[PDB]
């Protein structure tokens, strides 16, 4: 064809049951992870002379919700530049026309692992608090851009062996806040719940609230933390409220019982203090009613976290988001495909 | 009381 000459910019490699077709600069692809949206490889970028990560997203325009999330991810990864948010190095599609376009490849800095194996390590307070600080800095930065995540979880947070941390994406069941799973309103501190779930899991090993489904998720939460107040119940839609109220009246456990000293270090007065501080922060993050839950700014000032505080990191000015791109405007699926294709072709280096 | 450059995660 007329555009067929473009194909020579790329080559293909089989990765499991998928073909990766990438720019020739990216060499020796190897799988490093998988999620729902994409398959991720490590590669050597011969132009930058460094290793990178490459995520393949197929058919990001499959419906309006998927398309909005994908477009927002491209826009935000481009305009955001913060040490605790994964950076965009390149984006491309190997297909040569709008009609043939299906796959988007996002090239990022290569981190070493996701937070999953860290959670199972024996972490001291120094490493736990620094990881949590970094997560809070990244979340604060997103919130300052008008971006509330709602879906933070260990698989979308990555680390390096120097204990640095970056969040992989920009959001929208074990880690989702009550207000998300129950379809209520939400505000910024929706993301504090998820931080609390991850912190709690670092200490307890097991997922705190391992619901087998939606209602089971709620049951795990109230069994541990107690049935919420009538003030909370009145904020529920009528059908949801009937469910939520139609079960046993759990009182919950104290945070001393949920997170006893035996799960923390006890070799010193310093560590005794830090166990108490960690438990105190957990008691302020793992709060069902968001109106009584700590904010991100308050968490960053909490003594457990604040030892790491640096305003150049926590108060970095927000990105300039380009006009309308992060709108609430709606579009047909064909229009969404066109918008994403245009963004991909514009963004490529 | 480590400096940040002394925090190490033994990832595998
Ligand atoms: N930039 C990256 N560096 C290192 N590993 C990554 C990177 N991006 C993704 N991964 C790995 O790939 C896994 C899946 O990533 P992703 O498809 O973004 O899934 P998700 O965030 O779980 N949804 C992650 O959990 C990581 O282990």
């Amino acid at each position: 064809g007329s555009r067929s000459k473009r194909d020579n910019n790329f080559y293909s490699v089989e990765i499991g049951d998928s073909t990766f077709t990438v720019l020739k600069r990216y060499q020796n692809l190897k799988p490093i992870g998988s999620g729902a949206q994409g398959i991720v490889c490590a590669a050597y970028d011969a132009i930058l002379e460094r290793n990178v990560a490459i995520k393949k997203l197929s058919r990001p325009f499959q419906n309006q919700t998927h398309a909005k999330r994908a477009y927002r991810e491209l826009v935000l990864m481009k305009c955001v530049n913060h040490k605790n948010i994964i950076g965009l190095l390149n984006v491309f599609t190997p297909q040569k026309s709008l009609e043939e376009f299906q796959d988007v490849y996002i090239v990022m800095e290569l981190m070493d692992a996701n937070l999953c194996q860290v959670i199972q390590m024996e972490l001291d307070h120094e490493r736990m608090s620094y990881l949590l600080y970094q997560m809070l800095c990244g979340i604060k930065h997103l919130h300052s851009a008008g971006i509330i995540h709602r879906d933070l979880k260990p698989s979308n947070i990555v680390v390096k062996s120097d204990c640095t941390l970056k969040i992989l994406d920009f959001g929208l069941r074990y880690y989702r806040a009550p207000e998300v799973i129950l379809g209520m309103g939400y505000k910024e501190n929706v993301d504090i719940w998820s931080v609390g779930c991850i912190m709690g899991e670092m200490i307890k090993g097991g997922v705190l609230f391992p619901g087998t489904d939606h209602i089971d998720q709620w049951n795990k939460v109230i069994e541990q933390l107690g049935t919420p107040c009538p003030e909370f119940m009145k904020k529920l839609q009528p059908t949801v409220r009937t469910y939520v109220e139609n079960r046993p009246k759990y009182a919950g456990y104290s945070f001393e019982k949920l997170f006893p000293d035996v799960l923390f270090p006890a070799d010193s007065e310093h560590n005794k203090l830090k166990a108490s501080q960690a438990r105190d922060l957990l008691s302020k993050m793992l709060v069902i009613d968001a109106s009584k839950r700590i904010s991100v700014d308050e968490a960053l000032q909490h003594p457990y976290i604040n030892v790491w505080y640096d305003p150049s990191e926590a108060e970095a000015p927000p990105p300039k988001i380009p006009d309308k791109q992060l709108d609430e405007r709606e579009h047909t699926i064909e229009e969404w495909k066109e918008l994403i294709y245009k963004e991909v072709m514009d963004l490529e280096h | 009381r480590p400096s940040r450059d002394h925090l190490y995660l033994p990832l595998e």
